């Protein structure tokens, strides 16, 4: 029942700024003390920030010291991490967390921060399918977008096992390309068809291929 | 001081034994009247106890009990009240000295009591106790009845040797020659309630009790209502003489004695007495000095957040989630306030829930509590004790086990955060085993006490000599190097300058973001409407009347966004409208409509 | 600041072993310890606070001992989904520090993949580039090799490989080729194979198709 749902992150410029959302339930932000942690792409966890609100004391990694404001709202009971002056190795995957006897129990689910040139583009989706057993494969294929990351469920998450959405590629145009499959009866093709839901947050696209056997 | 308070803890385990003989210690040292009950309990072998030998009068009763000491120097105790009573029935218990060389009280050495005023006595168990059956107790007794309520263990361990040779009649309180009983009742002449001799010359004055040096009433060993600087009295000082005496007009009645005012803590009443606590009908007024006294309400009285021991709450031990909607805008509490592992466990026998952190909000208001503050369970979420935030005062008025009025104890808080307390009006601060527990040492307790009585027991909590870097220790703009937590907004004192609640280096004078003038050490923000000035200072006051410069316009005496164009300053006043000049002040208009008048002029009036 | 080192930086091991990660203080950090299970690009769960003591819902395997200034997380006997970063940190000092973390990883039996041949879409047609995507199965060890076909000519450079996370249940392994190819060297050709070499494979796999013909 106690939750952080954090929001805010994306794309943005090198020297650009960007604010990041930790929003709770359960408990107040105010009377606990929030911390940040990032984790750039195959890297170890890194303290960032964190912040007593009610008593006012807020910390920063001397990393990002300067450049980061760690703040809360007591009404919307969110906490927030202004980012500014941002960079390359600013690019991470940010976590908000929760201090507790001397650990951090609940975290958020962590949202992705991309500092990068390039402009957002979207994904088209085109499907794979089976031909002419026992048991076969069929799936999506999303394909030229920026940045990550793209959600791939199947009808509406309704079919989870046989699943397999494999992590996303760097192409040589700078764009990214990811593939997701599952396998189901060689017996199911024609009177039951499955629909991949393909979203990508940064372009606002919501395709829903429904893959067939042809 | 001579006057102290006393514990009530009875026969339970001290909650801390590392620093319990210190709280005794500090209690009792230089007090001669207990104004409360005397429990010398759970005293190790080798234990240093000459701070108990000023004690002359105990109100309440004297518990000694659960002791491996050989003896305690009680020598000068010459008269126990029995105000209250141990188990309702006893004003002196010695139980359980000893096991069931060797630990165990061996002598009472009470040379000097001579009289128990009311109650009996209750000595058992004490394996190495010797001579306690030799006194005559009817003596000490002010009553015969007393003798009924009274029994006298003799079981031994020892064999014990004579009284001294230089002993009366073979009663004594140890083996000592000043250890012999002196009788003051049972050996006196016709009348008579006490007497230094057997002769009619020798008795005391019927005010005295204990005994006398002397027939006059000022020759008192004790006085039996009333003490009134050095004369015994039935009551404290209706005129029916044409006439005007010495000693000084009228007192008020505190403890056993006549004073001319209340001592610090205490609270003066019509009826001419002290007290911790007012009567019903009756509010609590501050006088201009800080001097409190009860007095009866004119209005009905006004509403009243009552908190443990007080009122409804008054069996109620634990702030529970039954009861911690009742604190909802509390300023001053009424009562005490205790949370233990109850409170955030809660009681699965009740249908009680566990109290969630997030409803301690309701404490965000309050300012005073008169009983004690008590933590011995908190959220694990908490770093800090923040929820009181804004406390002031802890009047102490009445003191957890009798003793402590601030008990902070196996919490696993990071720091306090009490940022507002500034007074422990009496008893003592216990803060012990915590053991994340930093900026215990940061505070100045010496200014949050009263009188030099009262200190801070702590052990077990987070080593000094490891709050020493960031987050640690106080911030380096901390006045003094004192401060409840870490970061420039947890300063008791402010090295430089405030900006709210946080202590800065400079207020944006000269330079800054917006700028700010300084009043009495605050940082607060000029008008929107000034001009920010190179170098120099901007604004004297909030006002808009105050810049140097106006940022737009100016419409004498102020700084405007824009001239005004038909706004009436308050009803029945005549619109004004203006128009900017090419320096940028506002300029009145001329003949009133057909050209309502703005800049180059407009119809429509 | 203070540095916590965890050894070993990987470690494999099979299901039901006794798998033990130190953690190591560079200067004395009391009983104040957490330990954090990270499952690739999710949030970390807190599984040991102050040392010993164990955080509420975690299974009985997981224990934890401090000697001094070296921490050890303890598994009993390692299940499948127990394939994780773990990551000790430390609340003493301030501020707080995470150790670089311990990979673990799950031994398991040979295991054969699953070969899927995937033509490019017909939708996909109508933009001038073809993505032809090959699917290896459900495999264990990791180390395949696939090879492109294209009218029997071995492609070189114009391939990409994406690899599966270990599954939860199985510990298998899922791997997707894809050959990035223009319309037009696509129309230039008909026969379309992928060939697969695996350590459960005695001879190669190959999965074909014929362009729009069967
Ligand atoms: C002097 O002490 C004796 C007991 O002698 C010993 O020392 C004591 C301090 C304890 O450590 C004892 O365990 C030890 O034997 C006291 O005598 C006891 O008195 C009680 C009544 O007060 C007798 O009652 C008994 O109670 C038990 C348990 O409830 C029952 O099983 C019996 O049926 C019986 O009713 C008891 O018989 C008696 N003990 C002995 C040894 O027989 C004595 O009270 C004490 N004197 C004074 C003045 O306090
Ligand atoms: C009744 O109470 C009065 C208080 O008005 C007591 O008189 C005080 O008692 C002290 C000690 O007996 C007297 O002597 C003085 O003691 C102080 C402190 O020990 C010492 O510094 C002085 O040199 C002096 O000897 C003094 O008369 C008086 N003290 C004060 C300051 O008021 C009286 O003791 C009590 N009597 C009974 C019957 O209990
Ligand atoms: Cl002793």
């Amino acid at each position: 029942e106690v939750q952080l749902v954090e929001s805010g992150g994306g794309l943005v410029q090198p020297g650009g700024s960007l604010r990041l959302s930790c929003a709770a339930s359960g408990f107040s932000i105010w009377w606990s003390w929030i911390h940040w942690v990032r984790q750039a792409p195959g890297k170890g966890l890194e303290w960032v920030a964190s912040i007593s609100p009610s008593s006012g004391w807020t910390s920063y990694a001397d990393s990002v010291k300067g450049r980061f404001t760690i703040s809360a709202d007591t009404s919307k009971n969110t906490a927030y991490l202004q980012m500014n002056s941002l960079r390359a190795e600013d690019t991470a995957v940010y976590y908000c967390a929760r201090w507790w006897s001397s650990a951090m129990d609940y975290w958020g689910q962590g949202t992705l921060v991309t500092v990068s040139s390039a402009s957002t583009k979207g994904p088209s989706v085109f499907p794979l399918a089976p031909s002419s057993g026992g048991t076969a494969a069929l799936g999506c294929l999303v394909k030229d977008y920026f940045p990550e990351p793209v959600t791939v469920s199947w009808n509406s998450g309704a079919l989870t096992s046989g699943v397999h959405t494999f992590p996303a590629v760097l192409q040589s145009s700078g764009l990214y390309s990811l593939s997701s499959v599952v396998t189901v009866p060689s017996s199911s093709l024609g009177t039951q068809t499955y629909i991949c839901n393909v979203n990508h947050k940064p372009s606002n696209t919501k395709v829903d291929k429904k893959v067939e056997p042809k | 001081t001579q006057v102290c308070t006393g514990t009530d803890m009875k026969l339970r385990l001290p909650a801390s034994p590392e620093t319990h003989l210190d709280m005794l210690r500090h209690l009792y040292q230089g007090c001669q009247v207990v104004q409360g009950n005397l429990e010398l309990t759970y005293l190790p072998t080798n234990a240093s106890l000459s701070f108990l030998q000023d004690i002359q009068e105990v109100q309440g009763y004297v518990l000694i009990a659960h002791n491996q000491v050989r003896q305690v120097p009680l020598q000068r105790l010459r008269i126990v009240r029995g105000t209250q009573l141990f188990e309702d029935n006893y004003a002196l218990a010695v139980l359980d000295n000893g096991d069931p060389s060797p630990g165990g009280l061996r002598e009472l050495q009470l040379r000097s009591l001579t009289e128990i005023l009311k109650g009996g006595v209750l000595i058992q168990r004490n394996p190495q106790l010797c001579y306690q059956d030799t006194i005559l107790w009817k003596d000490i007794f002010h009553k015969n009845n007393q003798l009924a309520l009274t029994l006298i263990d003799t079981n031994r361990s020892r064999a014990c040797h004579p009284c001294s040779p230089m002993c009366k009649g073979s009663r004594c309180w140890g083996e000592s020659s000043e250890d012999c009983q002196s009788l003051t009742r049972t050996v006196c002449a016709g009348g008579c309630a006490r007497c230094k001799g057997p002769l009619p010359t020798d008795c005391c004055h019927e005010q005295c009790a204990a005994g006398c040096t002397g027939p006059k009433h000022s020759d008192c060993l004790a006085c039996l209502h009333f003490n009134h600087s050095g004369i015994c009295e039935l009551h404290c000082p209706n005129t029916d003489t044409f006439e005007s005496m010495p000693n000084p007009e009228g007192r008020y009645t505190f403890g056993a004695s006549c004073v001319t005012a209340c001592p610090y803590n205490y609270l003066s009443t019509d009826v001419g007495s002290c007290t911790l606590v007012c009567p019903l009908h009756n509010q609590e007024v501050t006088a201009e000095d800080g001097t409190q006294r009860c007095e009866k309400c004119s209005k009905p009285c006004a509403r009243v957040c009552y908190g443990l021991g007080m009122e409804h709450l008054r069996e109620v031990r634990a702030v529970t989630s039954a009861n911690i909607q009742e604190f909802a805008g509390c300023k001053k509490i009424f009562g005490s306030l205790a949370f233990l592992p109850e409170s955030f466990d809660g009681d699965p026998a009740s249908n009680t829930a566990p109290l969630q952190p997030e409803q301690l909000q309701v404490f965000e208001t309050l300012e005073e509590i008169t009983g004690y503050l008590y933590i011995s369970a908190w959220p694990d979420s908490l770093p800090d004790l923040s929820v009181f935030q804004n406390l002031q005062v802890i009047r102490g008025r009445i003191l957890h086990n009798g003793a402590y009025s601030l008990t902070l104890q196996g919490l696993g808080i990071s720091w306090l955060g009490l940022r507002s307390l500034r007074e422990l009006g009496s008893g003592l601060a216990l803060i012990h085993h915590n053991t994340h527990l930093c900026f215990v040492h940061t505070v100045p307790w010496d200014q949050l006490f009263r009188n030099p009585h009262q200190a801070l027991l702590h052990t077990a909590n987070r080593p000094e000599d490891e709050c020493v870097g960031e987050g640690l220790a106080c911030h380096q703009l901390c006045a003094r190097g004192h401060c409840w937590g870490p970061g420039p907004t947890q300063c008791v004192n402010c090295s430089q300058f405030l900006r709210g609640q946080e202590c800065v280096e400079e207020c944006r004078v000269l330079q800054g973001l917006p700028r700010e003038y300084v009043n009495a050490r605050h940082c607060l923000p000029c008008h929107p409407e000034c001009q920010p000035q190179n170098g120099s200072v901007t604004c004297f006051g909030p006002e808009a009347d105050q810049c140097v410069a106006c940022a737009h316009y100016k419409d004498p005496p102020f700084c405007v966004a824009r001239c005004p164009s038909g706004v009436k300053p308050d009803l029945s006043y005549m619109p004004i409208w203006k128009f900017p000049d090419e320096e940028g002040a506002c300029q009145p208009c001329p003949i009133n409509c057909t050209h309502s008048c703005v800049d180059l002029d407009d119809k429509g009036c | 600041d203070i540095q916590m080192t965890q050894s070993p930086s990987s470690l494999s091991a099979s299901v039901g072993d006794r798998v033990t990660i130190t953690c190591r203080a560079s200067q004395s950090v009391s009983s104040a310890v957490a330990w954090y299970q990270q499952k690739p690009g999710k949030a970390p769960k807190l599984l040991i606070y102050s040392a010993s003591s164990l955080y509420s819902g975690v299974p009985s395997r997981f224990s934890g001992s401090r000697s001094g200034t070296d921490f050890t997380l303890t598994i009993s006997s390692l299940q499948p989904e127990d394939f994780a970063t773990y990551y000790c940190q430390q609340w003493w000092w301030w501020p707080s520090t995470f150790g670089q973390g311990t990979k673990v990883e799950i031994k398991r039996t040979v295991a054969a993949p699953s070969v899927f041949i995937f033509p490019p879409s017909d939708e996909q047609l109508k933009s001038g580039t073809a993505s032809v995507v090959c699917l290896l199965n459900n495999f264990y060890p990791r180390e395949a090799k696939v090879q492109w076909k294209v009218d029997n000519a071995l492609q070189s450079g114009n391939s990409q490989e994406s690899v599966t996370e270990q599954d939860s249940k199985d510990s298998t392994y899922s791997l997707s080729s894809t050959l990035t190819l223009s319309k037009a060297d696509y129309e230039k050709h008909k026969v379309y194979a992928c060939e697969v070499t695996h350590q459960g494979l005695s001879s190669p796999v190959t999965k074909s198709f014929n362009r729009g013909e069967c």
